[PDB]
DNA sequence: TCTTCAGCTGGTTGCTGAGAGTTGCAGCATTGCTGAGTCTTAGCAATGGATACTTCCCGATTCCCCTCACAAAAATAGGTCAGTCTGTCTGGCTAGTTCTGTACTTGCAGACACAGGGCATGTGGGGTTCCTATTTTT
DNA sequence: AAAAATAGGAACCCCACATGCCCTGTGTCTGCAAGTACAGAACTAGCCAGACAGACTGACCTATTTTTGTGAGGGGAATCGGGAAGTATCCATTGCTAAGACTCAGCAATGCTGCAACTCTCAGCAACCAGCTGAAGA
């Protein structure tokens, strides 16, 4: 009863979504949780840093938009911004 | 005459077996004694988690494998297959921390 | 700042490298400059004042005549001489 | 208690195993000394950073999370420990 | 900017070793896989294999195993296909085209085609050939055998020309294609939507799956305008 | 009124609210826009889906029904873009990619 | 006419107080401003990360002192903690 | 009462209130302590004073009045600790140290 | 529109950059490869810089954003802001 | 006439250029190059002079660091002449 | 932890040249300057020069230029002092000691001292000697000729023993020293104040400036207890 | 006529999966207000044309000095092997450390008067920078 | 004859110096909540202890890589010469960055709620044990 608050069941849900018939070890849960945390703090630091660059006190879709164009190289950037754009479009229409 | 292997094929065989094996190549007891050796000089009677010393472990074997493949590239560049300490010093110099 | 005549009196008081400039009458403050080491004095005073190009003796001659208008450090008619007053000594 | 002479605790066949993980065929007998020196300076650096992190935390037992942060200090991000 | 230089047609007697290049420029040559495909008048487009130049990783089709051979050259940014022991039924056009390493990615730009002349999921294009005026309503069905996680890509091929990429990930419009084209469907059933029609639409259309290792092309649909 | 999850509203699986909470308490700025957490969740699902799919292929061709971190390193090292994103990584319990040198191969 | 708000005059005053005669170019002022700013966001990011580590919503002298010990190597750390300790100690007396 | 600067109180030249303001709006923590800006002004005066001493010594050895960035390059590249601190930085018109290999010298 | 300015950096220019680094003798195959690595350095650095300038709705690229891009890349530059 | 032995002249400009601090690459072709390579991202950008100064000096610093790295790499192999194998090894160790 | 090993005593005829080492351990060798100082019984201590092994930078006193030569071995962490053309007025005890490259830092640790026998700014210590019991005040004066920006430190040496650092930057205590010692003064007037006196405190005391290139010691002061 | 094997009935001791309890956290309803979006215009730096000259670069020659091809050694390190010495993995047991819970407190945030330091500007002394007219010997 | 010494007009750079002004850091007051000294539950690190087995290591043979030497050869360093852009000022234009004024869209703050998540406990089931009863075998 310490409330570690990891992301193990959520990445478990997405892997059972994409690969329905494969199990996975807890070591890979540790690797993936460290990956999501490390990538998240990287891109969030870049987004806040870019918001400070433009004397802007907020982070919106435009700042994280430019920041994911920055950090993800090449075609990962364009595929990620396409899926993020359709995700925020579907959430906007609700 | 007993059957003896020519040099190199045992070396290539252990290259093949150690590039697909993932277990730790350093024994845990001397490594934790060594990190305790490091540990006295900063402060006295420190305490360590097992996960912590495995973390420093796999970090330092990753660092040494990176340094050794850099040493390999340096030795192949010198028209050689033998590594000497000057290869390690050159790799340490180009990587920037000397 | 006004370091010109002050340091010119200072190295004369210090007695350093007298082949270029030396004392002939310390009471009235006059002194006689050499015509050979003046280029060495030009380079030495240019590197001290931290200039951009090489100093010329004509340019220091241009600079030091402004003290005659103020009235402290003056010039008399004799070849390569220059003198102080009683106040600045 | 006090501890002494464990930098030679790593054996030269173990260094040979590390070399064969690094993909090199032939090594010399002189590589182990500066191997121990490089390994020495690497862990004294990371323990200096880690015990500084622990000493700010007012803790006496070094966890694994400050180890992950100590490896993240030099741009050597360590994974799977939290 | 992305260019795939290829050699010309060859008149080769059967049983001879043939090697042709796939020189590329305008982009980082190592960053993208290079695919290979041949097209026959009797079987249509048919995937051969691909090589990824970072590790020289090669994967070949099972029925082209041994016949096909891939080599890569990082120095000249060229990739070579080798054909050994030429069968008489090998007189076909050969295309090499660029594809990124993602399964979301597909074949975006294509070479001009080398017409070399010699002296598994069954996925099917349901409509055979459509006849239309300049303003009708057309829809092409690409029902497959098993399920794929939207790994479908639609291609338009003009006659004696390279195929052109239209849709990636079965719904998202490719760069340079106007919004008149749109893909739909997920899982096993799919549809391609074209609202406005012009004279340049008269071509042969294909859909391509890549959810499994052997890539299979569609039967082909010839659109006819006026 | 019935409350729907913002992940369900966006049609994703990662929690938008937890991301927004971590962004607000992450000392980035005192204002957070609406599209930033859902966009964050979208790129996170892209990265996790791609890496788990590559690990699934690495387990499938190895005839394993459980992903080991060796599959994770074989996924992350076999792409220049993934290696460029993860140049400074050390993955736990994974080993190293098997490669051989051209000179170290036998002549015959 | 836009209040550029640099650090030039403070480097000027410290330069005069410890070197009474040396001259100085404005290009070296640009170098100094870039240096002091780069050190500022480095040590401030370290202080923010260490404060977020121990669930601390405040930055006092202890964590940022630990950041000084982390960043500055060798004798710089002990001399800097000496100057900072002397400064905050005589400031506490006011 | 009479206004008195925290820099004047603490014997600092660097502005304590201004670095305090940059800590408040620098998005680092929701609260900030009193002694941290004094600590930062002290350590920044240490760093600037030390490398300005090395630059002034290099200028006095070269016999120049004015500090040039070449003197700053010779100041920071000739110290091991500064090179460890400032390894990954380039300097405007700094150049490099005069350094050749001994084998490149002729017999 | 401009073309083929990669050859604009003349042969003694690569020679003089070698001379700053202490290089004694230079083979003829060095020059084109140094042009290539110089080109890849420009393409990544200018890609980062143009992304920063497109974020701010500025079609004029500032030196300050160049310092930003080099500092993120790991080659922080001083004196330009 | 009198002709200098090879290497001595070369080390003379080694000595004068290691103490020099001015810029080495001509301004006009370099700004033409940066405009050409920036044309492909978005057409008709605009550059202030300080941006071109920053690019040029970052390029000079990166190239002189790379050249001293290739110097150590080449003199490791008991050679005084650099070849593209040396720059390939230097970029491989530095991670490019 | 830190060690500064030296060689033994030397019985040397005049006119020759003698090499002696200063092997050290317990710290990062390339990050610290190594200074050399000789001890004559009739002039006290005389600074020779220093070496910085990170770039092999040399600097010698003009009184000992030519006679003094420093050679450093980075591999064995050992530096070597070289005296050339030994005259009769060279019989002295030679010490090698460590100092950081920081100007605030001073000579923190010392070697045992090599006793070799042969077969500007002026610093003034005003009270040469004094006698005191075990509990009173004592004040030592270190007035200088020129202005020094608090770059002064005090040292205590026992007879036939290495010197020990007491203060650094004229106000801040060193490591391991008790709080009985307290330094004060800046500019040209400098003083050290000792709170309590013990039986081990009787020794010879020196103050060394490092605000200028010629490092000059004082005349010395012998302290007597009880 | 006794023992002995076997099953039923009743109570005990664990065992276990699902109904139920509990609690930290995301989402829903206002709100104001404040940072963000838009238009306008000043103004200031960037872009292109003009031109001289001056420094640099491109092109032919030489030669000489590195470097690569090749033979001999000869250090030097790899393949086997006998004895071993030490890592490890089991089980336990402290016991110094760490987390959870409170009071309170004390240092720090918000808001308003201000005024003194900081920024841009201009000016003035103290120097530099060229060149042309005048006068004494070497 | 002649050029170093001697004046001076006319600019030209730079380091302080003064001033307007402006704007933001000090100061004071009020509120308030994060950190902390203290106490106790728990928890896992270090140590202990023994069996055991397998990697370690010195020795040894041998093979083979490297180093040193010789030598041809060709590739670039050095040099001369002649053309060709680089650039330093000079201007015209223009466009595009940003300050300022205006208007308003969404988000921090507040409060309530409801499903989220394994957890807390529960009533029926599996095996254990003994009294009771009844059949089998001498």
């Amino acid at each position: 009863r310490s409330r570690k608050e990891s992301y193990s069941i959520y990445v478990y849900k997405v892997l059972k979504q994409v690969h329905p018939d494969t199990g996975i070890s807890s070591k890979a849960m540790g690797i993936m949780n460290s990956f999501v945390n490390d990538i998240f703090e990287r891109i969030a630091g870049e987004a806040s840093r870019l918001a400070h660059y433009n004397k802007r006190s907020t982070i919106t879709s435009r700042e994280i938009q430019t920041a994911v164009r920055l950090l993800l190289p090449g075609e990962l950037a364009k595929h990620a911004v396409s899926e993020g754009t359709k995700a925020v479009t579907k959430y906007t229409s609700s | 005459k007993p059957h003896r292997y020519r040099p190199g094929t045992v070396a290539l065989r252990e290259i093949r077996r150690y590039q697909k094996s993932t277990e730790l190549l350093i024994r845990k007891l001397p490594f934790q004694r060594l990190v305790r050796e490091i540990a006295q000089d900063f402060k006295t009677d420190l305490r360590f988690q097992s996960s912590a010393v495995m973390a420093l472990q796999e970090a330092c074997e990753a660092y040494l494998v990176g340094l050794f493949e850099d040493t390999n590239l340096c030795a192949i560049h010198a028209k050689r297959v033998t590594i000497m300490p000057k290869d390690i010093q050159l790799a340490r110099r180009i990587r920037g921390e000397r | 700042k006004i370091r010109l005549y002050q340091f010119l009196l200072d190295l004369l008081r210090s007695g350093d490298m007298k082949d270029s400039i030396w004392w002939v009458d310390k009471d009235k403050g006059t002194f006689q400059f050499s015509s050979k080491h003046k280029e060495a004095l030009a380079h030495r005073w240019g590197i001290q004042k931290c200039n951009r190009k090489k100093m010329t003796y004509q340019k220091m001659a241009r600079a030091l005549r402004n003290y005659g208008k103020t009235g402290e450090v003056k010039k008399v008619k004799k070849k390569l001489t220059y003198q102080f007053s009683g106040e600045v000594l | 208690k006090v501890l002494r002479d464990n930098i030679q605790g790593i054996t030269k066949p173990a260094i040979r195993r590390l070399a064969r993980r690094g993909g090199v065929k032939r090594i010399s007998g002189l590589i182990y000394e500066e191997t121990r020196g490089v390994l020495k300076v690497f862990l004294e650096n990371v323990i200096r950073d880690a015990v500084t992190y622990t000493e700010h935390a007012k803790r006496k037992t070094v966890t694994a999370m400050d180890v992950v942060y100590a490896l993240k200090r030099q741009g050597r991000t360590l994974y799977g420990f939290g | 900017e992305v260019q795939l230089q290829q050699s010309g047609p060859e008149l080769v007697e059967p049983g001879t070793s043939v090697k042709m290049p796939c020189k590329a420029s305008g982009y980082t040559f190592t960053s993208y896989t290079i695919q290979w495909v041949k097209q026959t008048p009797r079987q249509g487009l048919e995937w051969i294999g691909y090589i990824y130049p970072y590790n020289a990783g090669t994967k070949y089709n099972e029925k082209f195993k041994g016949k096909a051979t891939l080599t890569s050259d990082k120095s000249s940014s060229t990739v070579y296909m080798e054909l050994s022991s030429l069968t008489s039924e090998d007189s076909a056009v050969y295309y090499c085209a660029r594809k990124s390493s993602r399964l979301r990615s597909t074949l975006d730009y294509w070479g001009q085609g080398t017409s070399v002349t010699v002296s598994d999921i069954k996925m099917t294009q349901s409509p055979s050939s459509m006849h239309a005026s300049l303003g009708e309503r057309v829809t092409i069905t690409c029902k497959a055998s098993q399920d794929i996680r939207s790994y479908l890509s639609w291609y338009q091929q003009k006659p004696w020309k390279s195929p052109k990429t239209l849709i990636y990930y079965a719904t998202s419009l490719a760069d340079g294609v106007p919004s008149r084209f749109s893909g739909s469907g997920s899982g096993q059933d799919f549809s391609l939507t074209i609202n406005n029609l012009e004279s340049d639409d008269t071509a042969t259309y294909y859909c391509l799956q890549h959810g499994e290792s052997p890539y299979t092309f569609g039967s082909g649909t010839k659109l006819e305008i006026k | 009124a019935k409350a729907k999850s913002r992940s369900s509203r966006a049609g994703l699986q990662f929690p938008v609210g937890r991301v927004h909470r971590l962004l607000r308490k992450g000392n980035y700025a005192e204002r957070v826009g609406a599209g930033a957490p859902v966009y964050m969740a979208a790129v996170l699902e892209y990265l996790t889906a791609e890496i788990l799919e590559l690990a699934g292929n690495a387990a499938r061709d190895n005839k394993k029904c459980r992903i080991i971190p060796r599959h994770l390193q074989l996924a992350i090292r076999n792409d220049e873009e993934l290696n460029k994103l993860l140049g400074k990584v050390t993955i736990a319990q994974g080993g190293v990619l098997p490669n051989i040198q051209a000179v170290l191969l036998p002549k015959k």
